[PDB]
RNA sequence: AAACUCCAGUUGACACAAAAUAGACUACGAAAGUGGCUUUAACAUAUCUGAACACACAAUAGCUAAGACCCAAACUGGGAUUAGAUACCCCACUAUGCUUAGCCCUAAACCUCAACAGUUAAAUCAACAAAACUGCUCGCCAGAACACUACGAGCCACAGCUUAAAACUCAAA
C-alpha cells in the first residue's frame, strides 16, 4: 500500500503471447513458494498443527534429495548387458 | 545440497529437543513411487462457450453458426486423438524421466542395505 | 533490443510505446479471482473507471459463479464496455487465486483487448490478521 | 545522513525521544556503530559429513 | 558375471567343478534331495568372489560352513 | 464369436480393387500383400458391392426390425422412399418453373439431408458429484452423433399420438418436415442444446 | 438457504492486533517457552549428586479489577443437513485470545528415555521403539478395577488443586 506499484511480481507480455507470460508469473510465484503460502493462509493452521506439517515436508526434502542423488549416481549404471549370457 | 541430519532427530546422544519427526525410519527404500496420472479436466470449454454463444444470439439455428460449431467440433477431435495417444503412445514411449519399472530394477541393482552383513 | 520481462520504470526513459501511449498511461485491468466469484474493473491511468463486469452481473448465480467459464463470460463483458470508451491495450493486475484467475484473463483477450503486462497483487500478511479455523471436512 | 557519536547508554534513550518530536526527521535509528564489533576470522567451510549411527544395524 | 566365462573354462581343463551361475537354494544343504540320494558333496570350495551381485556375502559361504566343507576364498 | 481373431472383416468396393498398381503407394501396396496372408470373413447378407447399396438406408432399416422381420423392416423403408418421391413429383408439377428449380426430387438426398439435421452438436451425460446428477454438456462422438439422429426418428414415428396411420406414411412426412428444419425431431435438437447451453456453468465436472 | 445490499470494485488516509521470505538454519533458556526492528540491563557455580516438609518459576484454559476492538471464536441465535442433529457445513455476535496489576499451579508439561563421569569389548540384544552397557547418587514402582475417588490435611484455590485410601468384585488386566 505504500511501495511503488506495478514493479513486484510484474510480468511483461512479449508480442500478445499472454499464455507463457502467465506460466511465467505462476512459475515464478511458485519458485518464490508465495503461492503455497496463500493456500495454507486460507484456513488459520494451528502451531501445533504447522510444526507438524513442517517437520514433514523437512523429511520429505532430505528423502526426495537423498533418492534423487542415488537415482544420478546409478544412472550410468543403466547401460546394457556387457556380460550377456553369463 | 542435502540439509544435514547431525542433531536433528531425538537420539541417545542428543541433548537438545528434536528437529524432526519422521513416522516413518530415514532409510531409501529399493522402489520408487509410481507415476500418477494426470488428474482429469474440462477440454474445449473455450470453443464451446464461443459456440453456444452464437446460439443464444441467432435463437439456437445451425445454419447461422456454422462457423463456431466446426471450431468446437474440431477441438473435440483433436482432444479425443491427444488423450489416445497421451495415455497410449506417450506411456510406452518412456519419454522425459525413467520409468519407475525401469527404474526399480536399476534400484534392486544396489539395494540400500541399513544392516550389517 | 532484447525483450526484457521487467517492466520500465516511471522515472527512466523507456522507448517501449503502445499506441502513442507510455507504460504509465495505460489503462489497467484489475481482476479479482475469488474462489466463489470473479470480479474485472478496467481503470485508466488517472484512477478514472471504464468498464465492471463479474460472473453475477453476467448471468450466473450461485454455485455457477465459482467456474472458469463464468469469469470468461465476465472477461468479454468487460472487454466490451471498456472497447466502447476506447481501451485497447490493458495491463493486467490479477488478485486471488480462484478459478477464473487466467479464464477472465481470456475474455479480456477475446474480447478485443490487448494484454501487455501481468501483474499478481495477491495479499499475503507477513505474520497480519488470524484467518478463520480449519474446516472438519 | 549518518551521524557518528560517543554517548553513554542513558544518552540513547533520551535521543530517541527528542527525534520523534522533530517534524523535519522522516525517520531516526540509534544502533551500535559497525565498527566497533570486530569480525572474527574465518577458516572456511568444513563439509558436514552425512549422519551415521541414527538407527540400529538390525535387519528389518 | 565378468569372469564368469574364465572360470568356466579354468575348471575344465584342470579336471574340477565350478558354480559361476545363480546359487539356487539348498544347493549344498538340500543335496540329497536335488541330485540323489547318493550324491557326492565337494570336499573342498575355493571363491574366487566371495560376494554375490548385491554386494552381501554368497550363499554358499555359509551353506559349506553348515556342510562341514572348507572354503578358500579371495 | 465362431470367427477366430485371425479372421479380418472383408471389404465390398469394386473400386478399391480396380485401382491401378501405380497408382498405389508403399504402404498401400503392403496392406494388399499383407491381406493375400489373412483370413477374410465371409461377406455379411446385408452388405453387397451394388451401386444402389447405401450403408445409412440399410443402416436405418435395421433400426426399424421388430423380431428379425427385415422383410417387412426393408418394406416400410422402400414404401417410404417411394412416398417421399411421389410427394416431391405432386409438389413439383403443382408449382411454377422459378419455384421447380428449388424443388428437390431425389429421396436419397432428402433421407440423407433430413438425418444431418437432426444431429445434435453436443449431448448431456448425467455426472454423480455430491450425491446429486446433474446433466454435463458433452461433445459428442461423430458415431453417437449419427445414432441419435436414427433414434429420434425411430421412435417420433412409434409414437402412439398418430392413429391408423401406416409407417411409409408417418416417416415421409417427418422426413420432410426434417428436410425443412421443422417438426418434432428437429425441435428435439433444439431442446437438447437449449438444456446444454442452459448448463453450460457445470461443464467442469467432467473429466475427460 | 440465510445474511449484507449504510454493499462491492479502484484510489488515498489509516493499530494497544499478528510478526511472509530468511528457516534446506538448529541457536538460546532451568523447564515452560523463544523466529519484525532499535536501544538498555543481562544469560548462577573452578568437583559432582542432592529438598513431594523449603524457596523461585511453570504453554494453554479460567477467576479478579481497569482499559484496547482488527481478526478469530466457547456459548447463543439464524440457515441447512438428518429418522432426530442440543454436531459436522454456512452466517452473525459475546466471554476469551491483547495490555496493566493480582491470582490459578494443570497438560500426551512426552524427546513418556533422570544428573555426573565413562565404554563400544565380551554374553550386543525378549519384542517393538530411538544399539548395548559400566561407576555413583537421588526420585519413583510392586496384579486389574474401585481411583486424576472417599476421608484427613494444606493452599488468595470454594463446581478447584496437591497428597491419597479402604470394603465389595475379578483371574485376569
Ligand atoms: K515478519
Ligand atoms: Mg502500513
Ligand atoms: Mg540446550
Ligand atoms: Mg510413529
Ligand atoms: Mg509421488
Ligand atoms: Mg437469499
Ligand atoms: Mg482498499
Ligand atoms: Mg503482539
Ligand atoms: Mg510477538
Ligand atoms: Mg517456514
Ligand atoms: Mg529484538
Ligand atoms: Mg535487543
Ligand atoms: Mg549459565
Ligand atoms: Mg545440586
Ligand atoms: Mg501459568
Ligand atoms: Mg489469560
Ligand atoms: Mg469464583
Ligand atoms: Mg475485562
Ligand atoms: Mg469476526
Ligand atoms: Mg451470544
Ligand atoms: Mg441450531
Ligand atoms: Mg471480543
Ligand atoms: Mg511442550
Ligand atoms: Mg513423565
Ligand atoms: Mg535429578
Ligand atoms: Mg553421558
Ligand atoms: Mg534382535
Ligand atoms: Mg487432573
Ligand atoms: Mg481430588
Ligand atoms: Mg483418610
Ligand atoms: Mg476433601
Ligand atoms: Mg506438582
Amino acid at each position: 500500500a505504500k511501495h511503488l506499484k506495478f514493479i513486484a511480481r510484474t510480468v511483461m507480455v512479449q508480442e500478445g503471447n499472454v499464455e507463457s507470460a502467465y506460466r511465467t508469473l505462476n512459475r515464478i510465484l511458485t519458485m518464490d513458494g508465495l503461492i503455497e503460502d496463500i493456500k495454507h493462509r486460507r484456513y488459520y493452521e494451528k502451531p501445533c498443527r504447522r510444526r507438524q506439517r513442517e517437520s514433514y515436508e523437512r523429511c520429505r526434502r532430505i528423502y526426495n534429495m537423498e533418492m534423487a542423488r542415488k537415482i544420478n549416481f546409478l544412472m550410468r549404471k543403466n547401460r546394457a548387458d556387457p556380460w550377456q549370457g553369463c | 545440497a542435502t540439509p544435514s541430519l547431525r542433531g536433528r532427530l531425538a537420539r541417545f546422544g542428543n541433548p537438545r529437543k528434536p528437529v524432526l519427526k519422521p513416522n516413518k525410519p530415514l532409510i531409501l527404500a529399493n522402489r520408487v513411487g509410481e507415476r500418477r496420472r494426470e488428474k482429469g479436466e474440462a477440454t474445449c470449454i473455450t470453443e464451446m462457450s464461443v459456440m453456444m454463444a452464437c446460439w443464444k444470439q441467432n435463437e439456437f439455428r445451425d445454419d447461422a453458426c456454422r462457423k463456431e460449431i466446426q471450431g468446437f467440433l474440431d477441438c473435440a477431435a483433436r482432444a479425443q486423438e491427444a488423450r489416445k495417444m497421451r495415455s497410449i503412445q506417450e506411456t510406452l514411449g518412456e519419454s522425459g524421466s525413467l520409468l519407475p519399472n525401469k527404474l526399480n530394477k536399476l534400484l534392486q541393482r544396489f539395494p540400500n542395505k541399513p544392516y550389517l552383513s | 533490443t532484447k525483450f526484457s520481462i521487467y517492466p520500465p520504470i516511471p522515472g527512466e526513459e523507456s522507448s517501449l510505446r503502445w499506441a502513442g501511449k507510455k507504460f504509465e498511461e495505460i489503462p489497467i485491468a484489475h481482476i479479482k479471482a475469488s474462489h466463489n466469484n470473479t470480479q474485472i474493473q478496467v481503470v485508466s491511468a488517472s484512477n478514472e473507471p471504464l468498464a465492471f463486469a463479474s460472473c453475477g452481473t453476467e448471468g450466473f448465480r450461485n454455485a455457477k459463479k465459482g467456474t472458469g467459464i463464468a469469469a470468461q463470460t465476465a472477461g468479454i463483458a468487460a472487454a466490451a464496455r471498456a472497447k466502447q470508451k476506447g481501451v485497447i491495450h490493458i495491463r493486467v493486475v490479477v488478485k486471488g487465486l480462484g478459478p477464473g484467475r487466467l479464464s477472465a484473463m481470456h475474455g479480456l483477450i477475446m474480447g478485443g483487448l490487448e494484454v501487455i503486462s501481468i501483474t499478481d497483487n495477491t495479499p499475503i500478511p507477513h505474520x497480519g490478521c488470524r484467518p478463520r479455523k480449519a474446516r472438519k471436512l | 545522513f549518518l551521524v557518528d557519536f560517543y554517548a553513554p547508554t542513558a544518552a540513547v534513550e533520551s535521543m530517541v525521544e527528542h527525534l520523534s518530536r522533530d517534524i523535519d526527521v522522516i525517520r531516526g535509528n540509534i544502533v551500535k556503530h559497525p565498527l566497533t564489533q570486530e569480525l572474527k576470522e574465518c577458516e572456511g567451510i568444513v563439509p558436514v559429513p552425512l549422519a551415521e549411527k541414527l538407527y540400529s544395524t538390525k535387519k528389518r | 558375471r565378468q569372469f564368469s566365462y574364465l572360470i568356466e573354462n579354468m575348471a575344465r581343463d584342470c579336471g574340477e567343478y565350478a558354480h559361476t551361475r545363480y546359487f539356487r537354494g539348498g544347493m549344498l544343504t538340500n543335496a540329497r534331495l536335488l541330485f540323489g540320494p547318493t550324491v557326492r558333496l565337494p570336499d573342498l570350495i575355493i571363491f574366487l568372489h566371495t560376494l554375490n551381485n548385491i554386494f552381501e556375502p554368497h550363499v554358499a559361504v555359509r551353506d559349506a560352513a553348515k556342510m562341514n566343507i572348507p572354503t578358500v576364498g579371495i | 464369436s465362431r470367427y477366430s481373431p485371425e479372421f479380418k472383416d472383408p471389404l465390398i468396393d469394386k473400386e478399391y480393387y480396380r485401382k491401378p498398381v501405380e497408382e498405389l503407394t508403399e504402404e498401400e501396396k503392403y496392406v494388399r500383400e499383407l491381406k493375400k496372408t489373412q483370413l477374410i470373413k465371409a461377406a455379411p447378407a446385408g452388405k453387397t458391392s451394388s451401386v444402389f447399396e447405401d450403408p445409412v438406408i440399410s443402416k436405418f432399416t435395421n433400426m426399424m426390425m421388430i423380431g428379425g422381420n427385415k422383410v417387412l423392416a426393408r418394406s416400410l423403408m422402400i414404401q417410404t422412399l417411394e412416398a417421399v418421391k411421389r410427394k416431391q413429383f405432386e409438389k413439383y408439377h403443382a408449382a411454377s418453373a422459378e419455384e421447380q428449380a428449388t424443388i428437390e426430387r431425389n429421396p436419397y438426398t432428402i433421407f440423407h439431408q433430413a438425418l444431418k439435421n437432426c444431429e445434435p452438436m453436443i449431448g448431456l451425460v448425467p455426472i454423480l458429484k455430491g450425491g446429486r446428477f446433474y446433466q454435463v454438456p458433452v461433445p459428442l462422438p461423430d458415431r453417437r452423433r449419427r445414432f441419435l439422429a436414427m433414434k429420434w426418428m425411430i421412435t417420433e414415428c412409434r409414437d402412439k399420438k398418430h392413429q391408423r396411420t401406416l409407417m411409409p406414411e408417418k416417416l415421409s412426412h417427418k422426413l420432410l418436415e426434417a428436410f425443412h428444419n421443422q417438426g418434432p425431431v428437429i425441435k428435439r435438437k433444439h431442446d437438447l442444446h437449449k438444456m446444454a447451453e442452459a448448463n453450460r456453468a457445470l461443464a467442469h465436472y467432467r473429466w475427460w
